[PDB]
Formats: structure tokens, sequence, C-alpha cells
RNA sequence: UCCAAGGAAGGGCAGGCGCUUACCCAAUCCUAAUUCAGGGAGGUAGUGACAAUAAAUAACGAUACAGGGCCCAUUCGGGUCUUGUAAUUGGAAUGAGUACAAUGUAAAUACCUUAACGAGGAACAAUUGGAGUCUGGUCAGCAGCCGCG
């Protein structure tokens, strides 16, 4: 409540509104783009830079996004910090079980104010029947999805597109209708790049190397929380990694002044002012004389009862000079301590949504926790009996487990984003969702039980009187674990007696009951072996 | 979802009881 | 409820039960504030699992059990269930027929 | 190891200050021009006390002592007991973790065995009726200090146990800007292995000295004999003050050594009581230090508190450096309106999660 | 409201949400600088479970091994045995949907017609439910012997 309340006020027309056309590369999306920028400059301007300001009006300033499916990260990126998503549909999609899984994306990230838009439509259909269609992909989303969402149905008028009336229903729906608030999105300050600028500290043979990083002084806008409440302090980039910032700007006898100048002392503060040690509970008093003469009179006490930004970088290193391209968009992300930090952490789990397969321990996965995203190795568990008895290496339709695992430890319990990645050239969109939850607790030196089972068929049965045919080898093992609690599969107590100096699986041994020849005599407890650490 | 319904729909739903009923009130009546 | 069929409430916490059949397993059940009224009032969640589902912390929807009051079985002063967590209707998710959001 | 402190002043101060930030430190040059140079004896069972309770805490100390590297961990805590030496008493020890205890995953239940009491340090009325009711203003619900036994030096004998059950993620904001109204004043004096007659004339004392005043004198007598006593015969008092609108106290401290004055220990604890009064505006100056972590460690939100320019001393000055040090957190005071005292507001911005 | 600083200009007005409006003077009449043409006159298109209409999801044969088959009385028991398990298998069939041409023609669209395609169960993909003394899985807690959910 309060850290959407803080959003509200120092926002205005310099911080834009947040656009983001998020749709299948297939299409021309660019057609509606320049469409769109053709309603806000006057009738003229048809080019694409993105991203880039339009100044339009002292009410919103608009800043347009955009980014293909064929990229994975952004894939990810946009959905959490978007204000508007603006989906564009092919008269084709509704089943195709490849290309269609962002939904998925935008729905655990958070649901934005979305679009659906439908213009291909007229290019496949011709006759009455698509005004069915138009109503069953409406059943299908977002009416299904969310209520109170609307269909936006426009011409193919491809280039050549109209001024009209439907650009203004478009901009009509994005100027009238605002977002709603994300939880922890507002919790952090972050930032969009905007102007990407390249400094070297002029040429020298230290501005070049094998591992030469230069002065990258970057801009823009920001949005959140204020960013500047400390230098220093640590960030985030995305698909690169975690910094510091090296210098941060924005460009839109007094004793309180005495206490931080540290080249004066404490003293000197009092002395100047007016006119040690904290281990000492008990504060400083004058003599017992003194203050006895003084408290003589008790009078004294007699009524005390009834934006935008030039951010400065010494980053990124050499490598990423040769992955300088036009600018597919990149926000700057925000660290914090208890999240910075690195512990294993418990996370709730379930089952994606049309999803096919098992998830197993051993294929690590790519893992979302707000502005970052860890391939890891999930190790599951269970419990039984209110406590951990078991441990299972896939995923069944039967239960979903909880992991746990060695990352980032991360105090507050964020929502859970659990990716698997597949090329580029398989499904369609830039990763397939596993699994999906909130991070459960936080847990570290945790130890999992591994429990087995030892293999000991029964016979011939008597209660206190039996031996088995087969389930050891040697009379030092059972005579070391003779002190041990033997069980049974329908779960019949008992207890090694003695070895008997038969080391052939034959020993004397008690039971609570005669054993079951359909039961197994069998032994718990076992070696509970370290975490996969990645 | 349950993959358990194959039993018929509407009439022949309806198709079926009247041949059990047929079957069942002759022995009845007898 | 003031008299009311439905009211909206706020978990704030999430309780403990078990049961007999087919073995002893949770059974659940929560205390939910009123918005309303401030009230923090018992209520059961009839379905296996969920506890995985609701959280603590979140705006969720109150019907009745359908007796005028009257706690249904063994279950010992609740009168009331959820059928909705953030508008999403409980059984939607059951089997797979809509998905979580954000919070 | 990268946040470099220097000599053995506020040791309890900078632990605490690392571990609730998570940031790791480093103090140095511990008194290296002393005879003994190096930790004491209670400052490595300090940290004692501190792997106690958390997980992932990481502590390397010199061979001399003179320079500790401190690498916080997570708090944890749970269910132990502790020793602590004949150096310091329990009070010394049961003040650190009142800043670490609404933030524990677990709840602390730890009996401490020793000495409860020194001239120092703060007693066990200081701590139940001084610091919990302060703590109490922030949400902190459910506090209990359970004295099982008293400790009395050299020897002590005494056993302490803390409870602690409200846990929470941030405390609330603070609004104070009026001096608050006194309504009654009460007190503990308690003695060992001697006279309930003692006891009485330290009541006697106070009571020459607080009889002017026109609100209540109302002190407990607590005596104890037995094996609930200790070993070692002494006697001390406690004498707090009451605003019984919200809640705030004023307290005064002292223990008796063998041969004094007890009626002298009454005159002196009523009269720095008194004293204390004129010297404070919302809290007391032994409270202020408790206050002043509460109010970083707070959401993100404004607050406000009443001081007093007798409160501004060097103690208070430095307290102000350490957390800049920390958190980077500048306390900003404006003045008061008022013409009748010369009291300035203490507005405090809490962290929240901020970095 | 603008300002070159002189001056100039408009009347506090619709409309939307809170509870997307396109086309034609072919009709009727009126006017005409009138056999021409126009008509913020007029005519056509968009909009949908609070209701609600008609009815599609399979039809008819075929053979072969086969029967402890059903009903009622929770019962103690009695009555009635024309029954299914198999793509064994076979030809029908219609139209959901795909499409020339014509009609209509505000210029004009839909509507009413129809050459040419479209079934052997993955079909050309219907439920919300209700019960269940069925089938499976190591747990208060316990030994001397047998068992609990």
């Amino acid at each position: 409540l309060h850290v959407p309340m803080v959003d509200r006020t120092p926002e205005d027309d310099p911080p834009p509104f947040i656009v983001a056309v998020v749709g299948p590369p297939g299409t021309g999306k660019t057609t509606l783009i320049r469409s769109l920028v053709r309603r806000m400059t006057k009738s003229t301007l048809n080019d694409i830079q993105g991203p880039i300001t339009v100044v339009s009006g002292k009410h919103r300033r608009l800043t347009f996004l955009e980014c293909p499916a064929d990229d994975l990260n952004a894939m990810i990126d946009i959905a959490k910090i978007a204000d508007l998503v603006l989906l564009l549909i092919d008269g084709n999609f509704g089943f195709e079980m490849e290309t269609m899984e962002f939904l998925n994306i935008a729905q655990h990230h958070g649901m934005p104010r979305v679009l659906g838009v439908a213009t291909h439509l007229d290019l496949f259909k011709s006759q009455s029947t698509l005004r069915a269609s138009k109503k069953r992909l409406k059943h299908r989303f977002w009416t299904e999805v969310y209520q109170g969402a609307k269909l936006f149905y426009l011409s193919g008028v491809i280039n050549g597109r109209y001024p009209d009336r439907e650009i203004l229903n478009l901009s009509r729906f994005i100027s009238v209708m605002k977002f709603r608030p994300l939880k922890w999105r507002n919790e952090h300050p972050y930032m969009l790049a905007d102007r990407f600028t390249d400094l070297t500290h002029p040429e020298l043979i230290e501005t070049q190397g094998l591992q030469i990083d230069r002065k990258v002084a970057i801009y823009g806008y920001l949005h959140g929380t204020p960013l500047p409440s400390a230098p220093g302090t640590r960030v985030h980039i995305a698909g690169v990694g975690d910094f510091s910032v090296a210098q941060i700007e924005k460009l839109p006898w007094n004793i309180g002044k005495l206490i931080y100048m540290d080249n004066i002392s404490p003293e000197e503060c009092i002395r100047r002012w007016r006119g040690v040690d904290l281990e000492k509970f008990v504060p400083y008093f004058d003599t017992f004389e003194k203050l006895a003469k003084k408290w003589k009179s008790v009078d004294a006490i007699k009524e005390r009862f009834l934006s935008y930004v030039r951010i400065v970088f010494e980053k990124v290193p050499m490598e990423f000079v040769k992955n300088f391209n036009p600018k597919f968009p990149i926000v700057m992300g925000g660290l914090l301590p208890t999240e910075i930090k690195f512990g294993i952490v418990k996370a709730r789990l379930r089952r994606h949504r049309w999803h096919k397969k098992i998830l197993k321990t051993n294929d690590p996965l790519v893992l979302s926790l707000g502005w970052r995203r860890f391939q890891t190795l999930p190790i599951y568990t269970t419990t039984d009996s209110r406590t951990r008895t078991r441990m299972l290496k896939y995923t069944p339709e039967h239960t979903y487990c909880n992991a746990a695992f060695y990352g980032p430890l991360c105090s507050p319990n964020t929502p859970f984003c659990g990716v698997q990645i597949v090329a580029n050239s398989d499904t369609g969109n830039g990763f397939r969702i596993a699994a999906t939850g909130i991070v459960e607790e936080i847990d570290v030196n945790i130890e999992i039980v591994k429990k087995l089972k030892l293999v000991g068929f029964p016979y011939k049965i008597f209660k206190n009187t039996a031996f088995i045919k087969d389930m050891f080898s040697s009379a030092m093992e059972v005579a070391r674990f003779e002190g041990a609690q033997i069980k049974t599969v329908s779960g019949i107590r008992g207890e090694i007696k003695r070895a008997l100096s038969k080391p052939e699986g034959h020993y004397r041994a008690a039971f609570e009951d005669k054993i079951l020849m359909s039961d197994i005599v069998i032994l718990r407890s076992w070696y509970p072996v370290r975490v996969k650490k990645f | 979802k349950t993959e358990k319904p194959k039993k018929p729909k509407g009439r022949a739903y309806k198709r079926l009881l009247y041949t059990r009923r047929f079957v069942n009130v002759t022995l009845v009546n007898g | 409820f003031g008299g009311s069929s439905h009211a909206k409430g706020i978990v704030l916490e999430k309780l403990g039960i078990e049961s007999k059949q087919p073995n002893s397993a949770i059974r659940k059940c929560v205390r939910v504030q009123l918005i309303k009224n401030g009230k923090k009032v018992t209520a059961f969640v009839p379905n296996d699992g969920c506890l995985n589902f609701v959280d603590e912390n979140d705006e969720v929807l109150l019907a009745g059990f359908g007796r005028k009051g009257k706690a249904k079985g063994d279950i010992p002063g609740v009168r009331f269930k959820v059928v909705k967590v953030s508008g999403v209707s409980l059984l939607a998710l059951w089997k797979e027929k809509k998905e979580k959001p954000r919070s | 190891k990268y946040t470099t402190f220097q000599g053995s002043q506020n040791f309890r101060l900078r632990i605490v200050l690392a571990t609730l930030s998570g940031k790791p430190i480093k103090i140095e040059k511990i008194r290296s021009g002393d005879l003994n140079p190096g930790l004491k004896d209670y400052e490595v069972s300090f940290l004692r006390l501190i792997e106690s309770v958390t997980n992932g805490s990481v502590i390397e100390i010199s061979y001399t002592g003179t320079t500790v590297i401190y690498r916080p961990g997570i708090i944890v805590g749970g269910a132990s007991t502790h020793i602590c030496p004949s150096s310091k008493p329990v009070g010394y020890f049961v003040e650190p973790m009142l800043y670490l205890a609404p933030f524990s995953k677990k709840k602390f239940s730890i009996l401490f065995k020793g000495i409860t009491a020194s001239h120092n340090d703060a007693g066990i009325e200081a701590i139940k009726w001084g610091l919990m009711p302060v703590m109490e203003k922030f949400g902190v619900r459910e506090c209990a200090l359970h004295t099982l036994k008293r400790g009395s030096p050299p020897l002590g004998g005494g056993e302490v146990h803390l409870v602690v059950d409200s846990l929470i993620a941030q405390p609330i904001t603070m609004h104070e800007i009026d001096r608050p109204i006194i309504s009654s004043i009460t007190g503990v004096a308690y003695s060992t292995r001697v006279s309930p007659s003692l006891v009485n004339r330290m009541i006697d004392g106070a009571k020459k000295v607080l009889k002017n005043l026109q609100c209540e004198v109302n002190i407990t007598a607590d005596v104890w004999r037995g094996e609930n006593s200790g070993k070692s015969p002494g006697w001390g008092i406690t004498l707090v003050a009451q605003s019984k609108q919200k809640g705030w106290s004023y307290f005064a401290e002292d223990i008796g050594d063998a041969g004094s004055i007890p009626e002298e220990l009454g005159e002196k604890v009523a009269c720095q009581l008194l004293e204390e009064i004129s010297k404070s505006a919302a809290v007391g100056r032994n409270q202020l230090p408790l206050a002043i972590v509460y109010m970083v460690i707070g959401k993100e939100d404004i607050g406000r508190l009443r001081i007093n320019k007798e409160q501004i001393d060097e103690r208070f000055i430095i307290l102000l450096r350490d957390i800049k040090k920390i958190f980077n957190t500048e306390v900003f005071l404006k003045p008061v309106d008022e013409a009748d005292n010369e009291d300035m507001i203490a507005t405090i911005k809490g962290i929240g999660f901020t970095n």
C-alpha cells in the first residue's frame, strides 16, 4: 500500500509511461508502431530508431519499446517491468503449442494493462464466420483470463495505415486507463537506459588490450523509488552480472552540521556549540554532594508532573565491446543486502500449464529471482509425516515437491520463476516454463534425509525366533549393528539379537510380530550426501 | 479432466434405458 | 457475516488440522480478518492440498457452509470457507484451469 | 574486513551494527598501548555468545587480539545457556541481543549464569522495566526476563532467563514531539543474604528525598534468602519513573558495596532519577542508544523524536558517527518552536531495505 | 486566447467515461439559377446468457466362440435365465465446414439458391456433478502373544 503510495507523487511528465509492444516477429509490428508515432508526432514521422524519447505534451511523455520473440532474456526482462503489454495476433494462433508460452510468462511476472489486437484476420478471413472467431478468441483471452479486458480489431492497411479514429481509440485506452501497482518492483529503484555513450579516457596503450574496461556513461529517466539515496551502491546489469556504480549523477554553529564534520573532536563540537564509551551503560552524573545540594529543591521539574540521470561506469570489460549493437532495451536493476548474499534456500513449486514433461534433479534450470537469473541444479524433497523422510529425483503427476538448493539467499521470500532453456531453433519462444511458485523459506546448512532399503526375504517365521536366508553376508557387520532396530515394510518393529557366528544372512533377530512372507525385513536412515554446487 | 465418460449422450443416452427397462420390467411383471 | 452471503478478507495466518482417512494428513484452516469489520474468523479449505496455493497476506473471498452456521463434521468451530483467493476461484486452480497471479 | 574501526570503544555496538547490516567490517588497534593488549576475557566470550545464535558468521581475530575481522551470518537463535565471566555481569550481555531479539528466525530462550549486577552495566529491573517497556512502544508485544537466581559479585550465583516471543520484520514509525508527563514513580530495592531492614534503610533514604513531590512514591521491597540468592551478600536499588499515558519510563540505578551506607544509596539513586528527568526529553540517556538503533532499522519512513541538549554529549555524537560508517545514515535535527525550553527534534529515516 | 508589446480574436460550449460509428440521394417529399442537382429530410451497416428459438452428435444388418444372468427383501431367502463378450464385418447416409454462377443492388452488402469437396473412430473431441461397506501408500503409540487407522 505504502510502497505503491510513494510512486505516485514525485512522478510527473519527465518520467514517461512504460510502453512495451511484445508479439511474434513474423508480423508487421513496425507499421503499427510508426502508425502510433504518426498519432503522436503530427502526421509525418515513419522511421524507427528506438528506444528514444518522444516529447508529446505535458500530460504524459511516452517512450515506446519493442523486442522480438527470438531473443530469450528480454522476453523475461520486459515482462516484470512493463506498464503496458501490446499483443498483436495473427488469425492462426490459439493452439500453437510452442509460440504462445509468453502469456504464462506475463502471468508469472504479473499482468499489467495488456492488449489483444487482431489485424491479419483481415488478411486471412473474408466471410461472415470471422465474427464468431473473434468472440471465440475472446473466450480464450483475456476475458477468460481477466475480467474487464477489451479486444481491439483493426484494419490491415499496410504501409499507408490510417491516422483516423482507431488510433485515437487505442491511444484512448492507453492514455485514459492507467496501470496497477506491483509489489517488489516498486520496492526497488530501477532505471531503463535511454542514451548510451562511451568515453575511453583518450587514447593510450592502457585504453586497449585483452582486458581493458572503459568509461561507459549512460543516461535516462528513473522509475520506482529514487535511486540517488546512497553513492557507490551496488547494481545489477541483466545478462552481464552484478556491479557497483562508479559515480551517480542526476539531472531532473549549526550542531547538525557540526556532527558529521569528522575533522573536529566532539569536545570541540560541544565547546564551539555550547558554553566517551557506550560500553558503560550507566550514564555520567555529577558528585553525590553537588547533586544532593542542587536537588535540595525540586522546583525545576514541577511542570513535569500532573527524472533524468547522468550515470558513470568503469564497466564493462573488453569482451562486451564486441557485443555492442543497436540497443535491444536494457533496464538497470538494484541489488540489496540480504539478497546479494548466498545461501541454501527452499522454494515451493507447482507444474506449468500445458506442460508435458517430468522435471528431474539432475537437469539444471534457469531461475528468475527478481532481476537475477541463475542456472542451478534443482534438488527436490518432500515430507509425508510433517518432517522430511524421503526425497525424489524427478517430478511426476502424482505429487509436486519442494526445492532445496544452494543459491543466493533472499529473506523476504519473493515469488518464484523456474524456466528451462530451449535453443532458438526448437520451439519458438526463448524459454519453456518448468515450474513456478514462491520462495518458501530460508534454510542454510540443512541436511537432506536420504533413506535406502536393505533386502531380506522371510520364509518360516516365529515372533522372537527367526532366521533370514539372505539379507547379509558378514557376521561382523551384524555384530556391530546388533544394537540397532530393524524394520519391516508393514511396520513391524524388531532388533537384531545376535549374528550367532553365521556370516550367511541367517542370524537370530526379534520382531514384535511374525513377519509376513509377503513382507520384507528392511533398514532405513542412510547417508545424506552433499548438495550439488553450481 | 477425466477421460472416463464414453457413455452416450441425449437420444442414445435415452435409447439405452428403455432397452434396459424392457429387460427389467418384463421379468418384473412376469 | 453481517447477514450477508459472502465477504472479502485477508489471511493473516495458516493453521493445521489432521485427518483419519485414508491416512493422517493436514486438512488446513486459517485465520482471516474481515476488511469491512476487522474481525478475524477461522476458515476451512475444502480440497486436497492448496496449502501450497493460497498464501499468508492474501485478499480472499469467503462463503458459508450451507447449514446456517453449524460446523460441518469433525471440524470444531469453523463456519466459513474460501472460494476465491485474489478473486481466482479456487476450483479453477484446482485442476489447472487458471494460473496464480504475481501475489 | 573492509570497514575499519579503531580501539575497544563501542565493542558491543560495532558487532551488532555489522550483524544486522550483514556487512563485513574490521576492528583494529585494540589496546595496543596497554600492558595486556587485545581482547579481554568477556570480549572473547562475547563472540562465543555471537556464535551460539548465528549461522554463517565468520570471525577472524589476531593472535594478540588487537585486530578482529568480523563477517556476519544470519540470525537464527533458539534455546541455549551461556556462562558469563566474572569480569562483566549478565546485564552486559542482555543489552546487545535486545537489538537482535525481534529479527530472529527462532525465539530467544537463553539462560544466563553468573554475576547479575555491577557499577557500570545495566541492572535487571533496568532491563525488565527500563528497556523492555521502551521496545513495547515499537510493537515488541511479548518479552519476558525470568530471574531464577540473583548473582552478587564477586561470586555471583545467579540465573536469569530471557524469553522473547514477538518477532517483527521492522519497528513501527516513531512519533514523539511533546515531552511526556510523569504520573508516578516506583522502584525496586533489592538485597542478597542480608536483612529486610537494610532494604528499609534504602527506603527511608529516598523517601527523605522524594516526599516533596506531588506524585506517588511506591517502592517495592525485594528480599531474597536461600539458594535463590546466590553466594555473596549485597544490595542494590533501581528507581523508575512512569509516564502511564503512553508507556514512557525513566530510571536510575546503582548497587551497594560492603560497608557502605544504604541510606546514601537511596538518596543518590533518587537524586540521579531527578537529574535524569531534567536531562531527558522523551527517552533516558541510557534508553537513548536502545532507541537510535530502532530508528534506522525500521521501514522507509520519516519519524520524529524529541531530544534534549543535555542528551547531546560525546557518547551521543560517536553514536551518530558509527551508524554512518555502517548504514550511511544522517540524523536531521530541527529545534523546537517552544521558548519555555531548548529541545530539538530527532528526525531519522528508517532504512527499510534500501542499499 | 495571442502578442512582433502595437493590437487582434472567441462564446465558457458540445460530447465520452464513471451508472468503435460507416455508407447512399435508388425510394417519399421539398427546393432549384427548376428534364441536370441537392437535402446535418430520408434509407442501408455495425451491437449479445438477465432472458430465449429450432436441434446435431450416429442409423441398420452380420457371424463366432459364450453364461454363476437379473430382480426383491441391507437380512434370514425366494422368484425369473432370450443374454452379453467380439472394429469378425458389411454397405448406406446426411451436412458442420470449403466454393463458380445467378438474384438482390441504398452504387450496393447480408438474406433466399446452387454446380464442385467433406465419416469408420485419433472420429468432424460435451458436462457439471452425486455415492464408494472397491483396488493402493512406511501413522497416536505400544510387547510377553495376537492387531489398530
